[PDB]
DNA sequence: ATCAATATCCACCTGCAGATACTACCAAAAGTGTATTTGGAAACTGCTCCATCAAAAGGCATGTTCAGCTGGATTCCAGCTGAACATGCCTTTTGATGGAGCAGTTTCCAAATACACTTTTGGTAGTATCTGCAGGTGGATATTGAT
DNA sequence: ATCAATATCCACCTGCAGATACTACCAAAAGTGTATTTGGAAACTGCTCCATCAAAAGGCATGTTCAGCTGGAATCCAGCTGAACATGCCTTTTGATGGAGCAGTTTCCAAATACACTTTTGGTAGTATCTGCAGGTGGATATTGAT
């Protein structure tokens, strides 16, 4: 009796949802607190400008976004609706993020 | 003390907003974009000018170099377009004076 | 009475800024009078270009006021300015609706 | 004083968050060892954009990391944005 | 019965024949006819520099050789030996030379 | 005979350039997408380059031309000058 | 009268470095030690370059080096190979390399 | 007529240190030639770059450096850095 | 296993293209020295905004259960693509030969820089009042999935 | 097909963040005018090297046959992954506060540019000798594929 979307239902009405929006995806204090830990190993006692974290932010969205994208291509290449780990190496290597 | 001046292309662009769009505004974000947008282009199309110059060693940039740039740099229909345009605004100013 | 060198040149674009940020941006050792006007209405004109099509996807989203959104809409849309800043990143732009069809249910 | 230590923060950006990127990607499927994969593609991304920025930094004799330098570090991977000063 | 290699034994002979060597692979003459061709669809009446139309050559012929590469893993990816026009268009399309 | 430009850069030189990229079998297909390909890269190449001959008011193409064209396009080509 | 070359210790031509930092629209002013640094970075890459590339020639018994050897050198060093990623040696070939599912039996 | 200019006569000096009995031929010659030229615009550049955000109109060792540790791989930096140090030491020494 | 057909490798040899060593000539370039100028470090310090704290709360992460349907494995076979070989077409070679046009030199003027002075303007700041649209609600329509 | 559960749509609303408005103010920007300097266009010309020509010669492209084996289709099923739920943590939001450190102003000298003059050197052009290695040989042996 319980109502269930079928597997895979959900997910495209989450494509069409996040395809629609511009809001950032990641939780903004933990990636903050990301940045902060990466920076510090490179450097100790490193203030931030609130305005750089979030260009940070931004920026890795954007990245992951676009790789997420190629990655989709790799996947339905190999006649896959499922993405991978072998997808994101084959869209980095071309890329020439690794090659 | 007084904060020093930042310069902007805002009431510039803000000016052709209302020549295309008279009852359109625009978010101080999305002005934030057309800033980058022109000193990017505006930068990129110099440094192209100046890499031509010094290929012919020329030590001057003239409106000849912004051309080659503008045509090296824009895609199709955006060069020509561009090049109508600042052909057109470098001679109307040279009519002048 | 003294003439703006963008009213001389019948532009909006500063001539002016344009020629000192030339100047002093160390790109050359002399620029020529006509160089700051050219750019100037070229920069003018990409302005002009954009902010046409970035009304109109506000339009379309029944919005009087243009957003970043409205701008990546534009230039993504756009087969001309999406190559000129096809290596551009808009902040709070966000991305082309597109699903891969072969994702689609049958 | 001083904070706490700050480590594993790799693991906020949880599972959750990552299907959200995916799919503003257009993922509709994803295999279980893609969230370990996604974090350290991620890793390496920022650290090489902090390690430049870090650099900009430095060079002014800063102490503070400010979105030009971010900017700028970004500008020169290859990696443009605007709407921070650019 | 006469002498055969079986299929892939020569082809595999000729990659490592071909990639211990670095000559230039597309004849001279027909290479530069193609380049005036083109060039002539810009500009007539032009003329070359023999070292401008090698230049061309190596830069192509390098072009080429680095996209066979990335086309090859992409159908390796989709479990095949054999390439296809959709690799090279997969190859292009993340590589950012196309849509 | 009465053949393309295009159509001189034969079969079997294609064939090569895919041994040397590691290719071990090819379709049959992949002759005429690798044309297009091929001259796709020319067009925009030789466009900068002749560019760039024209700036200079020459009638003649350089090797410098070529090569300033290959960097701007990310081609950045070593052994030809600059 | 001394080099300023000599007086650094180096093969490559600080004076001339110089002269081009200046003709090079870099900047308004060149300081007197960064045509040094720099000549000095370009004469170690290149040293670096041509270790890589004798010992590629020796290896392939030869005395003379030539761009199939710089390509050797470079693709097959880490960080050169990164440095130079989008750059094509001409006449330098590719890396033997077969991929291994290509491989028989 | 005229003189072109190169690196030749300082890449086969170099040469020469690191491999005495070793030689290079021209079309080698011009590869290097191309290597160091590239490399000097990639520097000068984002030392240009430095100068400019930083509001300064001069380049100085310290602009070469940033750029170098910009420019380079990890180990490639640490030794380039080390020699540009050591030659600006050297010469003002001197 | 054997065995034959080719490919591949090693040692040696020799012609020559391209590398070397030589003298000599010379403009440009690099060094030296002096006089002048100024970029930007140092000092001091106003004042923005960054780190941090508290405190409440609900949006959202976590962990679990369940089973739909995906990925991976297997089998199968039609047909495409590799290998081999027979033709013969056209690329390659090279060597001479006009002559296009790149490039060097001289001339000289429109257009550049430099500078003194005057006017104009865009940026900031200070408050003070509109206004587009985010987000909440309710209710009608659309979509999906079970039967 | 029917029908029910749920998402989606759209109209309507209200609060307010953020956009707009206006005056004051001012340093820097920008323009005008005059004097002085010079980049590079223009015309002419020498000499590099590009286009074209003939002319074999054989290397390599093309067409054809035959079949090995690859790609793709079809079928099965174990279990991964998506959907839904319960639970409650920790991100978000709001606001305050100290004070780090960024940034603004002014001072002042080590190091920059600018010439003039002198010395050196890299690029050059002939001219002559030299040599690393491509390419050809033979003959050993490794590889491949048929039994
Ligand atoms: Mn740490
Ligand atoms: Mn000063
Ligand atoms: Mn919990
Ligand atoms: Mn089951
Ligand atoms: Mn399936
Ligand atoms: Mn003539
Ligand atoms: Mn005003
Ligand atoms: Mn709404
Ligand atoms: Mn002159
Ligand atoms: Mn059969
Ligand atoms: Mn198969
Ligand atoms: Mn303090
Ligand atoms: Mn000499
Ligand atoms: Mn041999």
């Amino acid at each position: 009796k319980p109502h269930r979307y079928r597997p895979g239902t959900v997910a495209l009405r989450e494509i069409r949802r996040y395809q629609k929006s511009t809001e950032l995806l990641i939780r903004k204090l933990p990636f903050q607190r990301l940045v902060r830990e990466i920076a510090q190993d490179f450097k100790t006692d490193l203030r931030f400008q609130s305005s750089a974290v979030m260009a940070l932010q931004e920026a890795c969205e954007a990245y992951l976004v676009g790789l997420f994208e190629d990655t989709n291509l790799c996947a339905i290449h190999a006649k896959r609706v499922t993405i991978m780990p072998k997808d994101i190496q084959l869209a980095r290597r071309i890329r020439g993020e690794r090659a | 003390r007084k904060r020093s001046r930042k310069e902007s292309y805002s009431i510039y662009v803000y000016k052709v907003l209302k020549q295309v769009h008279p009852d359109t505004g625009i978010s101080s974000k999305a002005m934030g974009i057309m800033n980058s947008f022109v000193n990017d282009i505006f930068e990129r199309i110099a440094g192209e000018a100046s890499r031509l110059a010094h290929y012919n060693k020329r030590s001057t940039i003239t409106s000849r170099e912004i051309q080659t740039a503008v045509r090296l740099l824009l895609p199709g229909e955006l060069a020509k377009h561009a090049v109508s345009e600042g052909t057109k605004a470098v001679t109307k100013y040279t009519s002048a004076k | 009475k003294a003439k703006t060198r963008s009213s001389r040149a019948g532009l909006q674009f500063p001539v002016g800024r344009v020629h000192r940020l030339l100047r002093k941006g160390n790109y050359s050792e002399r620029v020529g009078a006509g160089a700051p006007v050219y750019l100037a209405a070229v920069l003018e004109y990409l302005t002009a270009e954009i902010l046409e099509l970035a009304g109109n996807a506000a339009r379309d989203n029944k919005k009087t006021r243009i957003i970043p959104r409205h701008l990546q809409l534009a230039i993504r849309n756009d087969e001309e300015l999406n190559k000129l800043l096809g290596r551009v990143t808009i902040a709070q732009g966000g991305v082309l609706p597109n699903i891969q069809a072969v994702l689609l249910p049958k | 004083r001083h904070r706490k230590v700050l480590r594993d923060n790799i693991q906020g950006i949880t599972k959750p968050a990552i299907r959200r990127l995916a799919r503003r990607g257009g993922v509709k499927r994803i295999s279980g060892l893609i969230y370990e994969e996604t974090r350290g593609v991620l890793k390496v991304f920022l650290e090489n954009v902090i390690r430049d920025a870090v650099t900009y930094t430095e060079h002014a004799k800063r102490k503070t990391v400010t979105a030009m330098d971010v900017v700028y570090a970004l500008k020169r991977q290859g990696r443009t944005l605007y709407g921070f000063g650019g």
